[PDB]
Formats: C-alpha cells, structure tokens, sequence
C-alpha cells in the first residue's frame, strides 16, 4: 500500500502562515492526485486543495488566493503553504492520495492529520 | 478485469451519433443555458446503451413501416416497423424505436418504396417535421410531407432516408432545427418516458466536450450545428468491449502520434459523455493524427489540466 | 503477437460495406459465371484498407465537391473534393477516390449545397450513372442528372447522399445494376488502376459466403440485392486492431450465444473473404442472436465440414 | 511437442487390405486436422487422405473409392482393394491449430506398406 508522512501545522494567530508538507511512499503510480482535507469536530471534512498528476489542481473556495499547493521539490512530495489564516481555518488537515491506474479501482490513502489552530 | 479501451480513430475518421455523417470537430463551450439530453448516441463505458440509441450508423433519424395518405393530399402517414422490418412494440421501455430524432427539426430525405409483389419501385423528397403535433413515433406513427407525383401505395415496404436538415427561409436566420430540444415522442400533452439523463459539468473549470459535425442543409437557412456526446464508434466500441468500468470516469489523452505530445486531457464518465477543463466557447485545434488514448480510471479528486 | 478477433455483432447489427444501409441476411452462391471484385469493403484481416475502400459506413458512395451547370441541361458536372473539402489528387494510388461507388448502376439521392457566405442552403433529388461516360471519379469529375436547372451555385460546397438505386431507359426488368461489373472510374479510354484483387474459392466444393443486403429502390424495377465480402464493422475492427495474421486464414464459428452451439464453419482468408463448403444458390438459415467467433488460425490442411 | 504413434502396416496381397492409425499426444489442441502422407521410391510426396477436427475429410483423387479416413486424438485409415502402385511409405501429420499461435505441424515416423 501507499505510506503518506505528515510535517508542519501547529498554533498560529490569525493573519499568520503556515506551511504542511506530504510525502508518499510504497505502492504509488504516475497518475495519481494529492493534496489536502480538513476535519473539524462535530463538522463533514471538505477540501482544501489538491494538485493533479497532470498538473490540474484544486482549491475549496475559502481558501482561494491564500493557500497554494505545489509539487515541484521533493519525489513525491507536495507542499501546502497556508497564508493569512483565519480563525475559521482551524482543524485537522490530513495528507489524502488517490493512486490510479488503467486495469483497476483508485486506491486512496490518507496521514494521521496534523491539528491547526488559529486563535488570539 | 477486462482493460477498457476507447477506440484509436481520428475524429475525422468517425461518425456522430445522432445524424448519419461524418464528425469534423471538436467543440468546447459552456451549456447553463439550455438542457443537453440527447437520446441517440447515448452509452455508458461498459456498453449498456441508453434513449434510443442503437448500434448501426446509418440507422440514425430513418423511419421503416407501411404507409396511408388521404386522397389528394402530400401528406402521408407511416405506421412504424422495426428497424428489421417487424413489428414495433410500444411497450418497450425506450423513449420512442430506435434510432429516432432526439431534435426538435425539420428532416428532408427520401422516402423510398417498394412494391413486393413485382419489385416496382418508387421514391419521393419527403420531410418529417419532429416539432408537429403528428410526430408520435413512440405511439408508433409520425407524418412525412411529399411534392408527390407517383403515389405511395398502401402496405407495402417503405423507407425514409435521411439527408439534410431545412428552415424556413423568411424567418430569422438558424432559428431551427433546435438540436437540444427534445421532440414530444407521444405528442402533445404527453411526457417524454425512459430517457437517456441529461448532462452538465460539475465542477470548476469544467464544461462538456462536444463531437460536432456540420448537418447538410436542403433549404433555408438552418443551425446546421449538431453535438453528439459519444461518436457512433465509441458506441459500437463499448458494447462489444463491455469492459467493467473500474471508477466513475475514464482519463482520457489526446495524442499526437507524430510528436508523442499530449493536447490535452478529457474525462469520460462512466455514464457516456466528456468534458474538458475549459471555460468558453472554443473550436479545438487538433493535428490530422490526432486520437484519444486511456489513460487510467480516475475520480473526483483528479483536477483536469487546463486544455 | 496481438490477439485476432472478429466483432461479436450480429448480421442485422452490422452494415454493408458497399452501400450505406444494414446487412440483412447471409448468402452463398456459386461465383463462377462472374468476376467478383468490388472495390468497397475490401481490407485485409491486419487492417490493410485495399481498393476504394475507407472507414466510415455514411460516406459510403457519397460524393463532394463543387459543381457547374451544363449548358441547356439538367446535369451538373462535380468536381471532385476529398472526404475533409480538400483537394482530390487523383496521382494517389487509388482506383478512384475512397468510397466512390464500385458497380454499374443509377444511384439516386439528393444533391445538397450550402453558400459559405450566407449559409442558405438548397437541395434536389439527384441521379448518378456510374456506368456513363462522364463517370470518371479518378480523374476527379462525375456527372449528376437532377430535375432542376437553375439552382446550384458555382464554387460552393456541393455533397451527394446516396439513398437507393433506379431501373429505367434502356434496360430490362432487373438488369440493373450489375454489382459484379466495376465502372470504369478513368471513363472509356482508360483502364481501372490499383484494384483490388478479384476474389474465388480454391478448395473444391467451396463456395464464397456474402454478407447481402437490399438496397432501397427509387424507381422501375432494379435489382436491389448487393453483396459485400466483409461487413463495414469488421473493416473498422481490423483497421483499429490491426492484429498480425498468423496464416492464411482464420476458422470462424458461426454461434448461437442463446444455446452456446456452432451453426456452421467458413474460413475467412486473411485477404479479406470467408468461403463456406457448400454447393448451390443458398441463403443462411441463421437465429437472430446468431454471431461470428475467431477460433483458431488454420490452413489448406483444414477442412470444413460441408454446411 | 507433439508425438505420433503410428499403427499397422506391412505386407498386403494386391487386391488386399490394410488398416492404419495414427495417436496423438502431449501438446495437442482441440481445433486440428490429422491425415496421411505416402512417397514411393522415386515420386513426389502426396496426400492420401487427411479429416479435420470439425468432421471435414480431403481425399487423394488416386484413393477415392478406396480409402476411407475416421476420426480420442486419434484417426484411422482404412485401405481397401490395394494395388502395387500404393506401395510406398506412409506418414501420419497432424496440425494443430489455435487463436494465438500460427499452425504446428508434427508428423510420424511413417510405416512401409508393400503390395505384392
């Protein structure tokens, strides 16, 4: 199966940034999606952003001309860099891949999430 | 699982699904403003086929029965056979026989006949209004207007041949046919039964993906536009095939085979259409060469490159 | 090496390859007392299109291209675009342009035009004689016979949509068209260039297997059965698969899929023909779910069981 | 591969006959065609008789009448009313055939048959 490790997150005032890094490992294939959802207790999780194999990606609404995911460093990492945050951000935000192939079903895998909190 | 595929054709090299011609193009633009629920060239991946789409190309917008006019009219009405010549059964869960006009238009072709008995034969210009209040083909019957001159007899074999699309030539330029504009396939006062979904993108930055063909044109001044959401190829590919759909949408290359370069990527739903990352009206540009290629099985979470 | 296979359609799902319309029914017949060398519908079982032959079933026996009136006539001379509206180079090695039609015959459907500046469009009611003088395709012109004579436009795009064949003026009862007598495509003083090879069974007792169709008839009394070597959809299969042959012919079993049981056997010759071991005029008595099925491939050591 | 056993053979008064078979083995596919092959001392090799696994049979012109070919993986070749110009070697062929592969060929040993 597929291995997702988690870095950054943490306590940050609003109008502060912060940065979340992915890295993927074991089973992965060439066409795939990564990126970023957030939980917050009693709440449905939603999308942050995503960025495709292809080079297409994704942003939820919120986030849009804040948030900026990129995969141009590391194999098989991608970086979610967080700007000018809200309280209204604070969450869990969990690494999510979806590996695909031509001869089967998408296999997804999902981090552990990293706790974000935006106060004061 | 059996591996899906679609087929290597060009565009050029294939047909539209809801009129009998060739495709030219591919167009992308955006469709908020209308409803796009064609019932020919309606597929899923896997091969079931949806509305009234059937497998034979030039099966597309004929018309099969025997046919009755009052005296002195160039009116004629056909009762509908099968498209194998047997009886058309009502009851069949589809929209209307197969291979119906799913636009609301007015088709010129010929309507050709012939006599069993001694093999005399005889054929007429003919037009089907799809719009008219006698287009019941679901009920079994719809009305053909002639110039005659030799007159259609009664029960014997008789074919409409599809050629062209007219418009009346005194009222605004393409006001017709209105090639998203169901027919009433029961007539006036009855609802549409068993149809083929209409479709829409979803999600930002997507619209759908047109294959697009140029109707000939008998008379007037006609929209000669007309999309199908699958190629008559792809339809005939994915029945035989009936390769499982492993996800909800196949991701599709564009290639140049010359250049290995990929155009662009496309995504192809399970339930039978495409769509692209695009936003506007746009005529593709595409290499002569061009064909699409499965990538793999992807899903929501898979962002199409800006085409 | 790539796998071989044939369509799993049935005969009634599949279209000539010859003229625009469905198959309807298997025939076997002796072949000796004609040459039997059509033109369309002629591929190799590892996709080599041979003859006038292309891919898409409407643009069979279609012409394009712009026409001029002939002075006091009601005859128009078209000269010849390709299947896109570009040039027609006739120095190709071709017989004449792809899909042009590969029998003596009058084909009768409408001529449609449409004005590139306005979009108005008009259409008539059109004859072709493939077996007159002005009939030359390959040198890039043939001549249509309409009832109008002032209508066309000069350089304008100018299409044919075949529709049915007529009997009439010299001929018999049935004498016409001969599908089995090519045109020549250079007219008189030329011979045909670049054929396709005529076809004939070699194995004693073994007859030639037709795929027959009838086509639609427009007037007098012609003779409407025409027959194909290979339906439209296996020369679309074996063009995109293009699968290596292993011998000189493939073993075929002609399946009922409802009980699972072979109805008989043919050989189709990797040339582009299927041969059946019977002797006398014959049509097929076959279920309608019945299809063809690759087996094995074989050679001269084979025999087939005499159906 | 594919092996052949021939059976039968041998010394035969003219007029007489002889019964031949032929067993196949190892490798061998369920689409096939199985047959005889006979050269004489000084002549072009030709085919006696040879039947398909769909039941079709091709008979030698100089055997009808004569000879009857039946087919288990295994044919048989009955010989009736030999006659002096028959004598020769005879060699059983089998093709196999499938949807994958181009035909496979083996072929036996052969046996000597002599009328005299």
């Amino acid at each position: 199966d597929v291995q997702l490790v988690e870095s950054g997150g943490g306590l940050v005032q609003p109008g502060g940034s912060l940065r979340l890094s992915c890295a993927a490992s074991g089973s992965i294939f060439s066409i795939y999606a990564m990126g970023w959802y957030r939980q917050a207790p009693g709440k449905q999780r939603e999308l942050v952003a995503s960025i495709s194999s292809g080079g297409g990606t994704n942003y939820a609404d919120s986030v849009k001309g804040r948030f900026t995911i990129s995969g141009d460093n590391a194999k098989n990492t991608v970086y979610l860099q967080m700007n000018s945050l809200k309280p209204e951000d604070t969450a869990v935000y969990y690494c999510k891949r979806e590996d695909y192939s031509a001869y089967a079903p998408p296999s997804g895998s999902r981090g552990r999430g990293t706790q974000v909190t935006v106060s004061s | 699982s059996k591996p899906f595929t679609v087929p290597i054709l060009t565009v050029e090299e294939m047909t539209n699904s809801r009129f009998p011609i060739p495709l030219e193009k591919l167009f992308t633009g955006p469709s908020g403003a209308f409803v796009v629920q064609p019932q020919n060239g309606r597929c899923t991946t896997d091969g079931v086929l949806l509305g009234t789409t059937q497998l034979s190309p030039v099966n597309i917008c004929t018309f099969r029965g025997d046919v009755t006019h009052i005296a002195g009219s160039r009116n004629y009405t056909m009762n509908l056979a099968s498209l194998n010549w047997n009886n058309y059964d009502p009851t069949e869960e589809i929209p209307a026989p197969l291979g119906t006009p799913d636009f609301v238009g007015k088709i010129q072709g010929l309507l050709t006949q012939t006599t069993k008995g001694d093999g005399s034969t005889r054929g007429h210009k003919a037009t089907v209004y799809t719009g008219s209040a006698p287009f019941t083909p679901k009920l079994g019957s719809v009305q053909f207007s002639t110039d005659t001159e030799n007159d259609f007899e009664t029960h014997q074999n008789t074919k409409f041949t599809p050629v062209g699309v007219i418009q009346d030539g005194s009222t605004t330029h393409r006001n017709e046919p209105q090639q998203w504009v169901l027919p009433s396939y029961s007539g006036r006062n009855v609802h549409n039964v068993h149809l083929a979904p209409a479709v829409a993108p979803t999600f930002p930055g997507e619209q759908l993906l047109f294959f697009r063909s140029t109707m000939p044109g008998c008379s007037g001044y006609p929209n000669m536009d007309l999309d199908c959401l699958l190629p008559q190829e792809w339809v005939q590919h994915f029945y035989q095939e009936a390769a499982p759909a492993q996800s909800d949408v196949a991701l599709l290359r564009f290639v140049n085979p010359d250049t290995g370069r990929v155009l662009f990527e496309c995504k192809l739903h399970k339930s039978g259409y495409v769509t692209v990352a695009h936003t506007g009206q746009h005529d593709l540009v595409i290499p002569p060469n061009g064909y699409f290629r499965f990538d793999s099985w992807v899903n929501q979470f898979y962002t199409l490159a800006p085409m």
